[PDB]
């Protein structure tokens, strides 16, 4: 009862169904993003299940647009479909109003569409919660969307199991810098916090992917941090926890 | 733990009888060292071959074979 | 027997499920008060900024539908969201095809319609969202039309939304029986402000920050709202009174 | 919409099949005999009922072509449907291919309709079974095919369809033959009055017989023919 | 029975019932073990007859002459996966003039077995691909879960044993990495991987397929007297 | 359950309306093949249910093309839609090319057929909402491997056998097939084998009105053969059964 579909609904105000899908993301990988002054530093923990696979290879980052990155946890290949269908959406917007698309316009898009799933029985609730932002002419951008479809500004988001690690460190980040940390400070302070949320995945090892959207480095533009400057990251965090 | 109670064949390798298991539990392989020592009786053998403990595996899974197939 | 499951009639003359959306509104908590003033309307409602990791100004539920016409949503943010896009692709339809920014009488209308289909649907949920609309119209002076889930709306003195709505009525109706009109005469947008504010404080017991309201103002043929600064004169100006 | 209205069994089968035939079943016997110059379907005919004007009442046996007829047991509802659908399958031959129908064309059609209802869903199989009969042009072999509700055919030299049919089964069985079917108009008639007058019984208020000559004759035997028949078998 | 005869609903523990069940058509299928090197990849497929009278049923499907596809599953649900998949990578060579990346042609797919996996009277397709290729970026073998989800790997196996063969390819898994330029060795290596997927099934010449492609060898597929080599 | 709907997975991780398929075989009446280098013979048993049946117009020997012949054994309402998809598309491979379609090709485009229940999987438009529930045995003739024969179910999926029977009789056909093919048999020497196996699984006196051979070769076509000798060669197995 209550739960047999999502035009179901209880007397207590909740959709079930929709509640449980947030349980697929909790056994999702851990992914944070910092909003930063000047940008935001996205980094994803990509674990080693085995020495088989190939590093830096399996992106769970797919960039939309030029200047927004997205990144997720949960059910990995829904949200490489949510991504698709924003792509194209990006890809409109171009189109009629030739200009790139901001963070709180991409936002509302992908919101009407994670909203109406949970609506139709046809097409069933998303399993996915997306971290996303980037830099625009309206600043910095941090974005969370729920898979009820749901999404708000953000100083600090994390989603996946380890989550616990990442959001407290956060709430000492803002005390630390109540008017933000340089996008250079960021890169360290990204892969900081997914070696001490990796204490919720120790039972394996992982593989530090790291990525950002800032004025001050990339100039307003997604990148991948790569070579020597992902890797003084990882030394740097890699201290932290021992 | 439960070859070191019955008679045994010196020439097997306990890391060669864990190629061969794939997801099983100490219950089954309580299944497999008895289930040697049913095949070697069967032989007329007083020790238990080092090929029982290989074909305790197969003829006792939990399970026998892996189930119709008809398409895949 | 599925009649609280697909939107069909019980033997109660009742529509279950569409009684279930008017449940959801008071779980996230939002309150609203609504005051129609002498030349404009003013709505303040509650914000509610849980942690220290959300930024509070893009926490939001006032959606500007058209350059008139504000709109308060009470009830979860998935569905206003969903409700302010099409809300506003109607209203701007109607500029298109009739010549003129449409007024807030006609928006609640719409919007009634097309929530009372979503109960008609049993494929399409209906949204959970009661929704107020606050405007001045040079058509109908200052108005409030309060449209709910079902499809039902109706013109408002004032009006409250939330859990402890029911509170709120109460200072309000006293007010009205005092001036005997259904309006507050007060030239100043600003003390309109000031006194819904005040309703809002009897009704909850509870002292308000800058940051935990938000307020939309309707003056006439315009609509902004306060920024968090702005907020603060007002509630320094509660103590003034 | 396609929310099946016809799903598989976990016997293999098709429930809306097994279903149909049933409903061949309860409705009305049809009984064809085919000679060597002649084909007579004859059928069961509810007008039990006084105040009936039996003349305008729908019959048994409606011509599809000016040499193929076709007979029905089951739904009453679902057969017209048939009938309107074949009339347009025999202007079609003759559209693109001319010539009038082939019976074993036209047994192909009627199966086809029910084929589709078979595997697609959103639809079920009409619970309509068929005799069809006639002369092919220019041919004086007569042809006489059966359809059911699957979506099968089969080929006969006698065939009984509907309500006691074994027991009319059985009686042909010892009177027809495959080997040397009655040689005469009159005598296969007469099998199959005879055939009717068991378990239909009722006179020739309740029986009809139509009776097709080779090369574009169809020609309707009146109650009073099918009376004098009556009379002289209950006799002999 | 409560959401497993929905393909909709979720699941109280944070899964879709489907997608596990769509597992288990791999479990009961044949098996593939897939090994790479830097300059080449390699298939190696255990063909299945159902009896002596049948013969032994190709599971390895060329879909160009620098791709292919091997099926562990259920043979229907790969048979509409692998149109799909030779229909975008002819269109890559048409519209792009581009021999179709592996890595992208595995995203796509993901996509695809997802919506048919959010539609209702839809499923997971169970069937496990293991998709070799040499492409611009190098060899690639990737796994294909019934889910979508793409990963890419030195050695991976599906089917049933495939736990085994992949302790294998763990153990041996620099040697064959190191040995590039040598079609030769990275076969021999993958018929030992699947020697540890066998339940005394056996490798004969006739069950036996290997499709190797290299940085200049092309997708071919080797049967006959071209695996007995090999053994 | 797992029934009601015509795509879903089930705890043990295959179709189960599937199984129902190949559960609806062992309701048709027995077809049985053998191929050898010398062409291939399908002999279909045609079932008389009365002696008012007229059985030698009814048959499950069906020409596909010229140069292929199919023999079908399960519903046979699933079949008639089935048969005519094969003749479409041998006639289509024939305007396209002005060419003989190898057996193997034209078997795969009935399997795709045979993969369309679901309504709603994938992109392709689904014509059903289940599956069939009939085998073929495509015999048949192409100059790139000779002669063939396929067996192809239901499913989806098709193996190149070389013997096959299929029906109810299956399993008691398929002992006798184990023991009983050899790659130096002949044409005619298939064809006795063809009735041998049949009259076992025979619930009926074996006969010329019940049985029917048809042939695939080269130079001759595709020849149903006619109950005249049919009959010459049910007798002679007779004095096969006199050598015992």
């Amino acid at each position: 009862g209550y739960d047999l579909s999502n035009s179901v609904f209880s007397p207590d105000g909740r959709n079930f169904q929709v509640e449980y899908a947030v349980k697929a993301v909790e056994n999702g990988t851990t992914s944070i993003g910092i909003k930063c002054n000047d940008g935001v530093v996205f980094a994803v923990e990509k674990l080693i299940t085995s020495k088989l696979l190939v590093p830096q290879k399996n992106v769970k980052i797919q960039v939309v647009d030029r200047h927004i990155g997205c990144v997720y946890s949960g059910l990995i290949p829904d949200g490489r479909h949510l991504v698709n269908r924003g792509r194209e959406e990006a890809a409109s917007f171009k189109k009629l109003y030739k200009t790139p698309i901001p963070i709180p316009a991409f936002a509302d898009r992908l919101g009407q569409y994670v909203q109406a799933h949970t609506l139709y029985n046809s097409v069933r609730p998303f399993g996915v919660s997306t971290i996303f932002g980037g830099v625009d002419k309206n600043g910095a951008h941090l974005y969370m969307l729920e898979p009820s479809g749901s999404y708000w500004g953000y100083k600090g988001a994390a989603t996946g199991k380890g989550r616990q690690s990442a959001k407290a460190e956060l709430e000492k980040l803002v005390d630390h810098h109540p008017e933000g940390l340089s996008a250079r400070e960021a890169v360290k302070q990204a892969a900081k916090i997914i070696y001490l949320a990796h204490e919720d995945n120790k039972e394996k090892d992982f593989e530090l992917e790291i990525s950002w959207c800032s004025l001050s480095e990339t100039n307003g533009l997604h990148k991948f941090v790569k070579g020597d400057l992902l890797q003084e990251a990882i030394d740097f965090a890699q201290k932290e926890i021992n | 733990i439960h070859s070191r109670k019955m008679t045994t064949d010196d020439d097997i390798n306990w890391q060669e009888l864990a190629r061969s298991t794939d997801e099983f539990n100490g219950a089954q392989l309580k299944a497999v060292t008895v289930e040697a020592g049913m095949i070697a009786l069967r032989n007329g053998q007083s020790s238990v071959k080092h090929e029982d403990f290989v074909e305790g595996i197969s003829e006792v899974q939990a399970r026998k074979s892996k189930s119709v197939s008809f398409y895949a | 027997g599925y009649d609280r499951h697909i939107t069909i009639f019980s033997p109660e003359g009742r529509l279950y499920q569409v009684e279930y959306a008017f449940k959801a509104t008071n779980q996230t908590n939002i309150n609203s008060l609504a005051v129609r003033g002498k030349d404009c309307t003013v709505v303040i409602s509650q914000k509610k900024v849980p942690d220290k990791l959300l930024d509070p100004t893009t926490v939001s539920y006032i959606f500007c539908i058209s350059r008139t016409i504000g709109m308060v949503v009470n009830g979860p943010i998935p569905d206003a969201r969903n409700a302010a896009l099409r809300a506003k692709a109607e209203a701007a339809e109607f500029r298109y095809k009739y010549g003129y920014d449409m007024p807030c009488d006609v928006l609640a209308k719409r919007m009634a319609n097309l929530s009372q289909i979503y109960t008609q649907r049993a494929y399409m949920r209906p949204l959970g969202v009661i929704l107020t609309f606050v405007s001045v119209d040079e058509e109908l002076g200052p108005s409030i039309y309060k449209t709910d889930p079902a499809g039902y709306y109706v013109g408002y003195k004032a009006t409250a939304t939330g859990p402890k709505q029911q509170e709120i009525t109460t200072n309000l109706e006293n007010h009205f029986k005092k001036s005997k009109i259904d309006h507050i005469n007060e030239e100043s947008w600003e003390k309109v402000v000031e006194f819904a504010i005040t309703h809002m404080i009897d009704a909850l017991g509870t002292e308000f920050s800058k940051n935990d309201l938000e307020v939309g103002v309707a003056t006439k043929d315009k609509f902004f709202t306060l920024s968090a600064e702005n907020i603060e004169e007002r509630l320094v100006a509660i103590a003034e009174q | 919409y396609d929310r099946a209205l016809s799903i598989f069994s976990p016997d293999g089968h098709i429930f809306q099949v097994e279903y149909a035939l049933e409903a061949v079943k309860r409705g009305t016997c049809a009984v064809g005999v085919k000679g060597k110059n002649c084909v007579v379907l004859g059928c069961e005919r509810r007008s039990t009922l006084k105040l009936q004007d039996t003349r305008i009442t729908p019959s048994k046996v409606s011509k599809i072509d000016s040499h193929v007829v076709l007979s029905f047991s089951g739904l009453n509802a679902d057969s017209r449907i048939l009938i309107e659908k074949a009339r347009v399958e025999a202007q079609s031959h003759r559209l693109t291919l001319e010539d009038p129908v082939t019976v074993e064309y036209l047994t192909r059609y009627v199966a086809g309709v029910q084929q589709r209802y078979t595997q697609s869903g959103g639809v079920r199989p009409f619970g309509v079974s068929t005799l069809i009969a006639g002369f092919d042009p220019r041919d004086d072999e007569p042809k006489l095919y059966q359809t059911e509700p699957s979506g099968i055919y089969s080929s006969w030299s006698a065939q009984t369809i509907g309500r006691n049919s074994k027991t009319v089964r059985e009686f042909l069985e010892k009177n027809y033959d495959r080997k040397e079917p009655p040689a005469t108009v009159e005598e296969c008639v007469k099998l199959t009055v005879r055939s009717l007058l068991e378990v239909v019984q009722t006179g020739a208020k309740n029986i009809e017989i139509t009776v097709v000559k080779p090369d574009s004759d169809i020609v309707a035997l009146s109650s009073e023919e099918i009376n004098q028949y009556v009379t002289q078998i209950e006799q002999e | 029975n409560n959401y497993d005869g929905d393909t909709v609903t979720f699941s109280p523990t944070g899964r879709l019932f489907q997608v596990e069940y769509a597992l288990e058509a791999i479990k009961q299928g044949s098996v593939t073990v897939g090994l790479r090197s830097n300059t080449h990849a390699v298939l190696v497929a255990l063909k299945r007859n159902a009896d002596e009278l049948s013969s032994y049923q190709k599971k390895i499907i060329k879909c160009d002459e620098h791709m292919g596809l091997s099926l562990a599953g259920l043979a229907p649900d790969a048979r509409v996966l692998s149109n799909y998949l030779r229909q975008q990578c002819n269109y890559s060579s048409l519209v792009f003039n581009r021999k179709l990346a592996v890595e992208r042609a595995g995203h796509l797919l993901c996509d695809k077995a997802q919506k048919n996996t959010q539609s209702y009277g839809g499923r997971p397709y169970g069937v496990g691909l293991l998709i070799i290729g040499y492409d611009k970026s190098g060899a690639h073998l990737l796994e294909f879960q019934p889910s979508g989800n793409v990963t890419e790997l030195y050695g991976t196996a599906i089917g049933a044993r495939s736990q085994g063969a992949k302790t294998y390819l763990e153990r041996t898994l620099d040697t064959f990495i190191k040995i590039d330029g040598n079609p030769d060795e990275l076969i021999k290596a993958g018929v030992e991987a699947i020697s540890q997927s066998l339940r005394d099934e056996s490798l004969t010449v006739d069950n036996l397929s290997i499709a190797i492609v290299g940085k200049d060898t092309p997708f071919t597929i080797y049967d006959g007297e071209a695996v007995a080599k090999y053994i | 359950e797992y029934d009601r709907g015509v795509s879903t997975f089930s705890p043990e991780g295959r179709l189960f309306q599937v199984e129902y398929s190949l559960e609806a075989i062992k309701l048709g009446s027995t077809a049985i093949g053998i191929a050898t280098k010398e062409g291939v013979v399908l002999g279909v048993e045609k079932r008389a249910t009365s002696p008012l049946l007229e059985s030698d117009s009814i048959e499950k020997i069906v020409e596909i093309d010229r140069h292929i012949g199919c023999a079908m054994s399960g519903l046979t309402a699933d079949a008639r839609s089935m048969i005519e998809h094969a003749r479409t598309a041998a006639v289509t491979h024939n305007l396209y090319y002005d060419e003989d379609i190898n057996v193997e090709s034209l078997t795969q485009s009935v399997c795709d057929l045979a993969l369309r229940f679901g309504e709603g999987a994938s992109g392709e438009e689904r014509l059903m909402s289940r599956p069939f529930g009939v085998a073929l045995l495509i015999a048949g003739h192409d100059a790139d491997d000779g002669y063939q024969l396929f067996h192809a179910e239901p499913s989806g999926t098709f193996y190149r056998y070389n013997a096959k029977a299929i029906g109810s009789g299956s399993e008691g056909a398929q002992a006798e097939l184990l023991n009983e093919w050899h790659s130096s048999l002949t044409l005619k020497e298939a064809e006795l084998l063809v009735l041998k196996i049949l009259k076992q699984v025979m619930e009926e006196k074996l006969d010329e009105n019940n049985a029917q051979l048809s042939c695939i070769t080269k130079q001759d076509g595709f020849k149903i053969y006619d109950n005249e000798k049919t009959a010459e060669l049910i007798k002679e197995l007779k004095e096969k059964e006199a050598a015992e």
